[PDB]
């Protein structure tokens, strides 16, 4: 089976940096790209960036100046980092995979077991 | 994922399988721009040895514009420039290169419409007008030329080197440089730009993977020096298609086994090189310098490839399939020689030509025979013919043998063909055949003379 | 971006009915390179993650239900439940990744 | 100026007019000289990381003068070298190197004579004797060895740049580069060099209009290091024909336009290439390679050209002309191809192949027939043959379409050869008789069936 | 020493003499090792200038690093790196680069045994690791973050440089660069490596007389970047044979001297090319690219060469021997054509083309005859064959004139052959026996018309 | 019609710096060189260098030192200085044009109206 565990704070000021570490196990880390979901409480799923088995990223274009994604292979680990956080902010994070270039890839299959985040002083 | 090799002893050929290919069936033009000043006239009187060396400094600056102005003279300098050579023009219309200025003013990077109705891309990657103007300009205007601080003299050289690195690598070629250098465009800036293409997710995670192949296909075209603007355009490839099935195919020459010289027919599969899938077509490229190959990934260009209807797949396994015409050539030299292949290498020997195939602990192992044999890339690493040496890769992956009866011993020798750099199954066939009438015609003729 | 609209917000409903809800793009998800359409129903429950239910609309995930099988074409796709269950008590969210990653509002659905 | 670029339907093949050529046919050669100096020994004792520097550039400095000399150890390092390895030879002869070493003494240009009859100049680029004796040389001699600035490392840095660039260029490329780089000759010290060369006006200012080209056609060898003095022969070509009238000869295959395979033939004319006028007769040049083109002036290098009569002109206008014999192959691959001429392109469909035109606006506006037609290239801004794509460049001028019936139609299949690679009209007229004669014979033949 | 250029006007073909040769046919693949430091994250809190610089240099730094990753992740980047890659897969097993890093502590070189039971020779060119934690490091955990002078800056500029300019070859390459430049290994060092090499002391003197040959037949592939170390194979060619006898052959067309057009008949020998003498076989070189020439020694790479039998020689001295059967080629086209040798030219004239021998002095001298003539390198210095120019080179040795009936004259032209890429006399003579069987037939159906 | 009109000072002071401009009309700087001839009074033409289509220049030797002769394509101008002159200079300076690369059009036709130039303080 395959599995990801989700480690770091959720809660976290206002206008700081918020950080998170997603480690994978049952996978290779160097073969499966790895997203980072957020669902804000009564709402839809929103796209948070990438970061691709080469170790590129492709962030949001809102998040982009501020969204900062980072993995490791040997660890098998990916880190989240967030700036300036604000009030709207407050969300679940989600470190789900993806597959390769392809359609049949289950494109969010195994998601995290998902990471409250409040930000509030 | 995983490359299946499989040697067809029938016409002695290594096809290779399972490659993901990524053609480049497009391209992209960014107008890549420099802010430079327009300064010409000194005034300060300096006699300082830092003053002399920010003056040389200047004056390499200037001529560097001066052979960029030149190169644009050289202006304009199929599809590898079209798209660099129509922005090259359109940014020579009036009010182009003021419009791209006024956009990029707020930002670094934006995207802009310009009159032939085709929008771009625009990076600001140096910005040595404001350098310029801001910090050694007061200085150069003031009489006193007053410069106590040296680092700027090297800043001022960092912030410049690019610019004769950008001008030199021009110098030599013209205003055309390939493999786009560092200095053209650096490589987080590139993978910067690949996030503001318009493409799907799966073109920007590609060339994120193979970034250096990019690099390798790119393209940096001379436009424009005017306006206190210096634009280049970057040629960026286009990957419509990813993760296509792709396969190569190796050949060898088969030539008959015969001790005696002057007997020896050969016949080798001209249809070397690579193959991919595109829009349900087989796209062919013969030549092995347009398909570079990563790990598992073949990235080839369009460039120069032929389309071809699937079944030519079909003539890979099957030589004399009615679906499509194999390509082969009729020669009679029968030197020995070898071919390494991903998954092993292929051999032939005729004549007295030894060949033998080592291993680095057990040294010689295998003697080979006449005709052309398929040897394995685990345990055998190296093969010597005659007096060459041929180093057998270590690649990981499964091989196979498969036995096939060589398809140069149904041709008769006497009538088989000679020298034919292309061909084809029905084409040697028919030659076959109007050989065959000739010999009957000949017949015909004795049976005559023999009843008369 | 590719705009996600999924039709009906809420769609109230009984056990053993037949549910049907509709997500339109604002433009073709349609790839030229593998002829796929990349548009994928995935269903979450209350407190719990999203489960992958269907990718091109058409082809399940392993582990699913068959109940949900929907299809589409275009701009236009459907996903039906063709028996609903009392347990199958979730928000379900039709998403787009072609161009970049998106998602629609959330079709509600709730047992009477 | 107005390129009249005129397609032929008779052979589809595109012939562009009006070109203003610049063919070289010489070379004048510059010992460009370099004043070392011939320092081995340090007396400075000093832990301070500015002497530490100064040092290493030394130490650097004193490593590009030893590959220098094994440079000169490989020294002598058609046409391309022989100026350059006759004055690296006198050069090496007793007193030869010191006339130049004391004819420099005051001016930076002189031309000097020496003993083999030549008179060449001799431009001093770099003075590294005077600084390193003047500025560091009285440095390093005193015990107390204090380097006064730290910019004065820096000009030492940046004096010494340029020599160990030229020593890096000669190490990678064994002596000899070209294109001439802008550590070699600058491109000021470059336009300054053509204004005192033994030539026309016509010829400076040429030059002077096209210093690129000048660059892409150059050489510098490396000839000697002896006596302080690093000396290179950079040899310039010479232009001794002006605004010739020069035309471009594209030329695209023509086979039948019969479905079936195995009944196409393809002929392609030869002769394609470049031709300009030259002393009454015409200069061939076969390859695009050695001709490059700017802005309607054409420049090419006459070591590969060939001579003809001024006959082959209406070779051009007229195959069949008696004049001239033109150049042709014959084949049987009826690959659908597109070439991109100067003012349009010329695309060969046959078979099940597509080919289509298209403009960025209207998209696809024109299909294609079998046979090869041309198109212009205003209207029509690409073609996409099969599954690959091709341009049609903006150039701008008049283009003119020639209704032409295909050659091919008078050739019968049947008798017409194969594979043949630089035929002609009237070599390919006789072994076709020939053929027919084989006819005839073998018309006597059944005749001797019929009549014995 | 003394080189015997022989012409044989009998097939107009000259073979130079008394070249020694040095074959390669070995790698030996070394270790270069580049200790770098694995720094992350920037502590300081200054906006000086030079802190600035101190940053900037930093980030170039980071960048290069994450730019060789990616070439990692391009490795593996045919034995010229079956051999290289072999030894980047070992430093990856773990362990292999710690073995190697332990070793290289206490000596800047020395020999390491790897898993593969390869033992190869490791060189620590740069020690960045220890410059980065000993110097800056520091500055970088302190607070107040000063440097403390600038000349700190341009020396971590320096020492930075050679990485940055490793980094650009390795990107702009891909990671596989050719030749080895003075960045990837200093000459010194090769020398080093060459006298700590283990081989004949006749290999490490023939290396160390010419190092330029070295390097442009050397490699640099780029293998592993990782625990602080960046390793990259530097596989210097390997000269097991030294001094052995080689030879030079030039041919040139040999037409019929008829002046009507359409009878001309061309041989070309196309064994042309080089030979050398290896373990009692002839190594002969298809090309000359291959062969680089010394003053006297030829420098090869048997990588493309073919092994031949010893009496392929005899060939050279009499083309009908029964031991060798010498390759040429049939060819119709009778153009006018030179092919500069080591001591002197062959010039070929055919129909109304003129061929002239001049000297600097007496001006032109000899008019060329139909045929092919060799003219020698003293008192005749250059050739101009209708409106193109080619020099004789100025090589002091012997040259021998031979006199020698022409062999096309007893090859009939009806049944001569053409077009023929590469042909043998015996494969000439029985085809001859073909055609004339042919006519002989003809003469029986002739004489079939009566007999009855 | 095509004309060439001279403006600049004509008397300088001795070991000075004289400037002129001639801007021309009717045809493109892109195209047609243009010299500078000179004539001093009761004696013959003499030429005093040339800029080329190009930009680049061909000064005379004796003048090289201190002739200066630049060009701008977007207002067709042409500018000469010179430097040091003294009173041997004075003369009558011409902005004459020249033709292409074959001779074959108009050497020295057109001139300028000549602009009189006496070297005295």
């Amino acid at each position: 089976q395959v599995q990801l565990k989700q480690s770091g704070p959720g809660l976290v000021a206002p206008s700081q940096s918020l950080s998170i570490t997603c480690t994978v196990s049952g996978f290779s880390l160097t073969n499966y790209d790895i997203s980072w979901i957020r669902q804000p409480p009564g709402k839809g799923l929103e796209w948070l960036g990438i970061i691709w088995t080469g170790g590129g990223t492709y962030y949001n274009s809102a998040f982009m100046s501020r969204l900062s994604i980072s993995k490791d292979n040997s660890k098998s680990q990916v880190f989240l980092e967030m700036n300036s956080l604000q009030t709207d902010d407050t969300a679940i994070y989600y470190c789900v995979r993806a597959g390769a270039d392809y359609y049949g890839s289950s494109p969010l299959a195994y998601w995290g077991q998902g990471t409250l985040v409040t930000v509030s002083s | 994922q995983n490359i299946t090799e499989e040697f067809y002893q029938s016409t002695c050929s290594a096809v290779s399988k399972g490659y993901l290919g990524a053609l480049r069936t497009g391209w992209y033009t960014s107008v890549i721009t420099i802010e430079l000043s327009n300064i010409k006239k000194n005034k300060c009187n300096g006699t300082d040895a830092k003053i002399k060396l920010i003056k040389q400094e200047l004056d390499k600056y200037k001529n560097a514009v001066t052979d960029l102005q030149l190169l644009m003279q050289s202006t304009p300098a199929g599809s590898a420039i079209c798209s660099g050579v129509a922005v090259c023009k359109v940014l020579h219309l009036e009010g182009e290169v003021n419009k791209i200025k006024s956009a990029l003013l707020s930002t670094n990077k934006a995207v802009v419409s310009l009159s032939n109705g085709v929008s771009v891309l625009t990076f600001k990657v140096l910005d040595l007008k404001n350098y310029i103007d801001k910090q050694l300009l007061p200085i150069l205007n003031k009489q006193s030329c007053s410069i106590p601080n040296i680092e700027t003299v090297i800043e001022f050289q960092q912030k410049n080197n690019r610019l004769l690195e950008i001008t030199r690598e021009f110098s030599v070629n013209a205003g055309v440089t390939t493999p786009v250098s560092t200095y053209m465009l650096t490589n987080s800036e590139l993978l910067s730009l690949i996030n503001d293409m318009p493409i799907t997710n799966d073109q920007k995670k590609l060339m994120s993977n193979n970034v250096q192949i990019v690099r390798q296909q790119s393209y940096s075209i001379m436009c424009i020096i005017k306006e206190e603007v210096l634009a280049y355009v970057v040629q960026l490839p286009l990957y419509g298609v990813i993760d296509t099935p792709c396969w190569k195919l190796h050949t060898s020459p088969l030539c008959t086994t015969n001790t005696k010289e002057g007997s020896n027919i050969c016949l080798t599969r001209t249809d070397r090189g690579w193959y991919c899938d595109n829009a349900g077509s087989v796209s062919f490229f013969p030549q092995a310098e347009t398909c570079k190959v990563q790990s598992n990934r073949v990235f080839c260009d369009t460039m120069n490839s032929r389309t071809l209807p699937s079944e030519v797949n079909l003539c890979n396994v099957d030589i004399f399939n009615p679906k499509y015409d194999c390509k082969i050539m009729t020669s009679k030299t029968d030197v020995s020689s070898s071919v390494i292949t991903s998954l092993g290498a292929i051999v032939s020997c005729y004549g007295k030509t030894k060949c033998t195939a080592s291993n680095k602990n057990r040294g010689i192992i295998k003697t080979f025979s006449n005709g052309c044999d398929y040897v394995s890339n685990k345990g055998v690493d190296t093969v010597s013919v005659g007096n060459t040496l041929y180093c057998v890769n270590k690649q990981e992956g499964q091989s196979l043998y498969v036995k096939g009866e060589p398809i140069i011993n149904f041709y008769d020798p006497l009538v088989f063909p000679s020298d034919e750099f292309d061909a084809s199954i029905s084409q040697v066939n028919e030659k076959i055949n109007q050989s065959l009438a000739f010999i009957r015609k000949s017949d015909e003729l004795l049976s005559a003379i023999g009843g008369y | 971006d590719i705009v996600m609209t999924q039709s009906p917000s809420s769609l109230a409903v009984s056990a053993g009915e037949k549910v049907t809800m509709s997500c339109k793009s604002s433009q073709s998800v349609l790839n030229s390179s593998n002829q796929k359409n990349y548009l994928a129903w995935y269903q979450q429950k209350p407190g719990q993650s999203p489960k992958l239910l269907i990718y091109w609309a058409s082809t399940r995930e392993s582990g699913v239900p068959d109940r949900f099988t929907g299809s589409g074409s275009g701009t236009d796709f459907t996903l039906t439940i063709s028996s609903v269950q009392a347990e199958d008590l979730a928000v379900y969210y039709c998403h787009q990744y072609l161009y970049s990653y998106t998602f629609g509002g959330g079709t509600r659905l709730e047992i009477k």
